[PDB]
């Protein structure tokens, strides 16, 4: 109980997490406690030392009164209550996803809308405390973490000793902390620091490592929270998102001390006056000119979003609550949105085309895969029947958006191959997958099907539910429409490329021929699996048939798939002989 | 939530990145390659991308055949999947022999997998002396370790109640070879030896290094020679030394005064001393192995006078000659054994780039139960020295009246002082020196340059502290007089330095990378910003000898100090 994996404990944790200490502020470091077994990580300090302070009653009831409302914001727990002399361990769950290190380990997540949406996620927090006092704030990526309802969680810890990017397809870097000060890259306020001292602490004087040297704490005064000084801080944090690279710089920061810096406008969207001219009412002079997310909020790009915003916060309040129960939520909430998709790009029958046209309600709606990762969470069969509904409600997700939206789908016929009637809801929804008509991204996207498919293929013959088996023949002409698919790859790849003497028009085609070899494996795997299947009139074993006289059934559903390998006759016509000799004997 | 939602991520990101690289083997093609060679020659420390991964787990035939290019390809995988591990101990036999500098990475608790383990011992398969040298970093990465220890517990506390892979023999077979690698390895051991409770009361792991070292002590004296029955008496014999240190420890209490403790020791040492001194055959020295005594003189012992009891000593040696000793009891003395070590390993760099920075890496070393020694000292150690003298110039002329001051030519003194002033502000710009001053100074009068106060390091001061260079208004005295000649002799050798270790001290980055797992105060914080601030500090990222010219901008500000 006392230790656990450190001497350092006083209870059951799981292991000691990183530490840090500020040029602006003292040390800091992180817990993994695993409370109640439970391993989350906590905010880690000692009592013992700041028994002669103890200030903190003042700050314990803001956090009671701000913990109070449980918004799109980051309410701790148990923090405030977490004090105790050689554990003053604010509670938190288990967070160390700092939010560029999240935005960099899925570039596969990021996308327009996304971006887009966790940014008004963050702009809605910011509105709230500033209204629900709380003023003056600091701010960086180490205030937040990414939840399974995609909300950016709001703390009120802007430092994270666990914080950095993530997974950076291009890449041959050393280690980057202390980047541009004593820890992680801040995000400056011009009042703070090149008016009085960059640092929080009270003094009379100006030191440089940790930073004073503007002034002389204007003989002894105090901390002055102010809107302007949020404002500054938010602006330094959002140029790190469109550059995807933080912009501290020090003689960026002896050119925001003048009030007039070095730009180099990295994206057409940033510079795009939407974004460019807010971001340049925070660059001016914060408290000189004026910034407002007021202002910002009144003119969104489109005022469309804001409403299509606050309308669904709604439901995001309800998701909030929803911590109470997940299967209640899935089950229901398929009742509820079904209204929500009447409301909100309405199909009339509730099945949207997946490509309806240039997008006549003009869907791009990356908030399904934030309700898909909650939706994740294992509870109870309530998810077939909405995973059925989602895959009739066949929405505009392109075929690449489908696709990484794949992930989870095949996993979870694996994850639940124990009912193995699941197999049964996945060839609905795989069926429907290849119905939809689109084109492959890459290559290689028509490959994995083709090594995927022979994985499940095998779980299939784990046990045999039927009903998947006589799909297959069908949507084995889909799964050459897959090959169709990639064959508009090779369309595309075509599109980047520009008799009696031997000539060289084979060239053209040979590549083709190898792939053409390459799929004849993708038919001959299928002839094994076949053959297999084709002796096994039953699953055979002592001298025993598991009944599959069923291969009467799937006969005609064969037909499709049946004009693909038959042309050894020969081979096909001897495994069926062998059929026929024994039907005529056994079978009526 | 740490549910299939994480894993399902794990799949999509495995598919495509997985199943698509590895195939049947063949060159890669585009000019794109000869662009990647560049890519790819970047250094130890540039971390590879989750695309950049992709291209190598494609373009495996250049990478076989580049013999010392592997390294970067191994730092990509993982041996997550039998079909990966597969693959990797397939292309492990295929790839052109790896660089066994660069087989020091691999050692590390990123790979956990004992092939590669195995594998490395082959790439760095020269069992030679070298490793005496790389004794002096590697327990740090040593301490990567504690997990076969209890595999091996199966095997070496078991079994007594060239081509291998058993770490263990490749340690016998390599170290057993030498005397010195076996003995004063021991020593250097007992120093982890000691304090072997806390590793055995918080991890457990350090009973199992008792027995780990126990087993070690078996499997040399089951080799069953004459020398290796020697070698454990050596140790016996050595050992009596800590009962002479309990013993100093006791007379260390009978303090007086300076001259009464002083009295007490000499009297104490007199009977006891000259008496064990004399009486142990042969037993080697802390500076040699193979020098042994055969005496001490307690009448010209003395000692300084601080709270660590640093000794002053001379012993009478089988070879006849009274040999200088220090010892200091009652100090875990780890800060200055592994930074004297370290300095030895770049000192040995360092001459074989042909500059001598005149400096005295002094020996040091434990006997047994946290006691230890270490070689003596001749000193100059102030200001005070050259107060004493009329100047710098004064200084040199009282004492070699060849540099007759400016009057003279000192020849080697002063070219041996220019050569040794280059060498030390390299050293302090990398090891960022603490608590300098005017009392840490030890000229030596023929040449040799001692600056001295390496404990505190990593910058260890209050808020100003000492410079990465190394001179003061005493010595702007001299080199602005002799600033044609000696500041221009300084200014181009730390030049041409700076520039020959930019070429190769990249093993370094490896070295650090596993010297890093050691001991030093408040390392709980430092590591990451470390690792960053030395590429950084060293400007690497940039190769520019105008830096030099930012560095000797710094250098006119140091003459300006007064006013800068």
């Amino acid at each position: 109980q006392i230790l656990s994996v450190e001497s350092y404990f006083s209870d059951i944790h799981d292991f000691e997490y990183d530490k840090s200490l500020g040029s602006t502020r003292f040390f800091k470091v992180a817990r993994a406690k695993h409370r109640e077994g439970l391993v989350v990580v906590k905010v880690f300090a000692i009592q013992d030392p700041t028994l002669p302070l103890t200030s903190y009653k003042q700050e314990l009831e803001e956090l009671k009164i701000r913990l109070n409302s449980a918004q799109n914001c980051l309410p701790f727990q148990k923090a405030s209550e977490k004090a105790s002399e050689k554990a003053a361990m604010l509670f938190r769950q288990y967070v160390r996803d700092n939010l560029y290190d999240r935005i960099s380990t899925r570039p596969f997540l990021n996308n327009i809308e996304k971006r887009w949406i966790a940014f008004q996620i963050l702009t809605a927090v910011d509105q709230a405390h500033k209204s629900g006092v709380r003023h003056g704030d600091i701010k960086t990526e180490n205030v937040m973490v990414t939840s399974w309802n995609w909300v950016l969680l709001t703390d009120f810890a802007s430092f994270k000793p666990t914080y950095l990017p993530e997974d950076n397809p291009a890449d041959f870097n050393y280690f980057f902390d202390t980047s541009r000060r004593r820890t992680c890259y801040i995000a400056p306020e011009r009042f703070v620091d090149g008016g009085m001292f960059a640092t929080e602490l009270e003094y009379m004087r100006d030191p440089s490592t940790p930073l004073v040297d503007l002034n002389s704490n204007q003989r002894t005064r105090g901390e002055l929270k102010r809107a302007m000084d949020i404002f500054s801080a938010g602006c330094v944090i959002a140029e790190l998102f469109t550059e995807g690279v933080p912009l501290f710089d020090l003689s960026q920061l002896l050119a925001y001390r003048n009030g007039h810096f070095f730009p180099e406008q990295v994206l057409n969207k940033i510079e795009d006056h939407s974004i460019r001219e807010l971001v340049t009412q925070m660059i001016h002079r914060e408290p000189d000119k004026r910034l407002e997310a007021e202002d910002y909020l009144k003119q969104q790009r489109g005022n469309a979003f804001p409403e299509i915003f606050y309308t669904f916060l709604q439901p995001y309040m309800a998701q909030f609550a929803k911590e109470t129960f997940l299967s209640a939520d899935e089950r229901i909430l398929v009742i509820r949105k079904d209204l929500g998709n009447i409301i909100h790009n309405l199909c009339g029958h509730d099945l949207p085309e997946k490509a309806e046209g240039e997008p006549k309600e003009n869907g791009l709606v990356i908030l399904v895969s934030v309700i898909t990762s909650c939706l994740q969470t294992l509870k109870y069969c309530d998810s077939k029947l909405a995973a059925l509904e989602l895959i009739l409600h066949l929405a505009p997700r392109l075929s690449v958006e489908i696709l990484l939206d794949r992930i989870t789908p095949y996993l979870l016929h694996f994850s639940n191959d124990s009912v193995p009637r699941v197999r049964a809801e996945a060839l609905r929804t795989l069926t429907k997958v290849l119905a939809l008509v689109k084109e492959v991204p890459r290559n290689d996207i028509n490959i994995y099907p083709e090594y995927i498919l022979p994985g499940i293929a095998h779980l299939a013959q784990d046990d045999a539910t039927i009903v998947r088996l006589a799909y297959a023949e069908n949507i084995a002409l889909l799964a050459e429409t897959a090959l169709r698919f990639l064959e508009l790859v090779q369309l595309k790849n075509l599109n980047m490329e520009n008799h009696p003497n031997g000539n060289y028009d084979t060239e053209l085609q040979a590549l083709h021929e190898m792939v053409q070899q390459k799929v004849v494996t993708l038919l001959s795997d299928p002839e094994n699996i076949v053959k297999q299947t084709l002796m096994e009139n039953g699953i055979t074993r002592l001298c025993v048939f598991f009944g599959r006289q069923k291969a009467n059934d799937v006969l005609l559903s064969h037909m499709i798939t049946f004009l693909n390998d038959k042309n050894d006759w020969h081979l096909r016509g001897a495994f069926f002989d062998s059929i026929v000799g024994v039907a005529a004997y056994v079978g009526w | 939530s740490m549910e299939n939602l994480v894993e399902s991520k794990h799949h999509k990101l495995a598919r495509s990145l997985r199943s698509g690289p590895s195939d049947h083997d063949l060159k890669p093609n585009a000019a794109t390659r000869d662009q990647l060679n560049i890519i790819v020659s970047y250094p130890p420390t540039k971390q590879l991308t989750y695309e950049e991964q992709d291209l190598v787990w494609k373009f495996r035939y250049y990478l076989t055949n580049q013999e010392k290019a592997l390294t970067k390809f191994l730092k990509c995988v993982n041996w997550d999947l039998p079909q990966e591990a597969k693959q990797a101990l397939e292309l492990l036999g295929k790839w052109k022999p790896m660089d066994v500098e660069d087989s020091l990475e691999l050692l590390s608790s990123h790979y956990t997998n004992p092939t590669v383990r195995r594998y490395a011992v082959a790439r760095l398969r020269q069992a030679d002396d070298e490793d005496l040298l790389m004794y002096l970093l590697q327990l740090v990465q040593a301490l990567k370790y504690e997990n076969f220890d209890d595999i091996k517990n199966g095997l070496e506390p078991t079994k007594k109640d060239n081509l291998e892979q058993d770490l263990c023999t490749f340690l016998i077979s390599r170290a057993c070879k030498n005397s010195t690698l076996a003995n004063y390895l021991y020593w250097y051991v007992i120093v982890e030896c000691e304090d072997q409770d806390t590793q055995q009361r918080d991890p457990k792991t350090h009973e199992m290094y008792l027995n780990v070292m126990r087993r070690f002590s078996q499997a040399l004296l089951k080799g069953d020679k004459s020398v290796r029955v020697m070698r454990s008496l050596l140790a016996a014999q050595q050992t009596f030394v800590d009962r002479l240190v309990h013993l100093m420890k006791a007379v260390q209490r009978e303090s007086g005064n300076r001259k009464k403790k002083n009295e007490r020791l000499q009297a104490l040492l007199g009977d006891n001393e000259k008496m064990n001194l004399s009486d142990v055959e042969l037993i080697p020295l802390p500076l040699e192995p193979q020098v042994k005594i055969r005496g001490i003189i307690p009448e010209t012992a003395t000692l300084f006078k601080s709270a660590l009891m640093p000794a002053q000593l001379f012993f009478k040696t089988e070879d006849g000659g009274k040999y200088p000793v220090i010892f200091k009891h009652g100090d875990d003395l780890r800060q200055d054994q592994l930074i004297l070590q370290i300095i030895s390993l770049m000192d040995k760099l360092l001459r074989k780039e042909n500059l001598d920075l005149k400096l005295t890496p002094y020996k040091v070393l434990a006997t047994s139960t946290k006691h230890g020694f270490m070689q003596f000292i001749q000193s100059v150690p102030v200001a005070e020295v050259l107060d004493t003298e009329g100047s710098i110039q004064n200084f040199f002329r009282k004492y070699a009246p060849s540099e007759n001051g400016p009057n003279g030519i000192s020849a080697e003194v002063m070219d041996t002082y220019v050569k040794s002033c280059a060498g030390y502000c390299v050293i302090t710009y990398i090891l960022g020196v603490g608590d300098r001053h005017l009392d840490n100074l030890l000229l030596t009068k023929t040449g040799k340059l001692f600056h001295i106060d390496f404990g505190y390091i990593l910058g260890r001061d209050p808020k100003p502290l000492p410079p990465p260079m190394k001179l003061n208004k005493e010595m702007v005295e001299g080199m602005g007089g002799t600033q044609s000649e000696q500041y221009q002799e300084f200014r181009k050798q730390c030049y041409t330095a700076f520039l020959h270790l930019r070429r190769y001290s990249n093993l370094i980055l490896n070295l650090f990378s596993l010297m890093v797992d050691a001991n030093i105060p408040d390392i709980a914080l430092e590591p990451d910003k470390t690792v960053k601030k030395v590429q950084d500090k060293f400007r690497l990222d940039l190769s520019d000898e105008e830096a030099v010219h930012y560095m000797q901008s710094l250098i006119d500000e140091s003459v300006h100090a007064l006013f800068a």
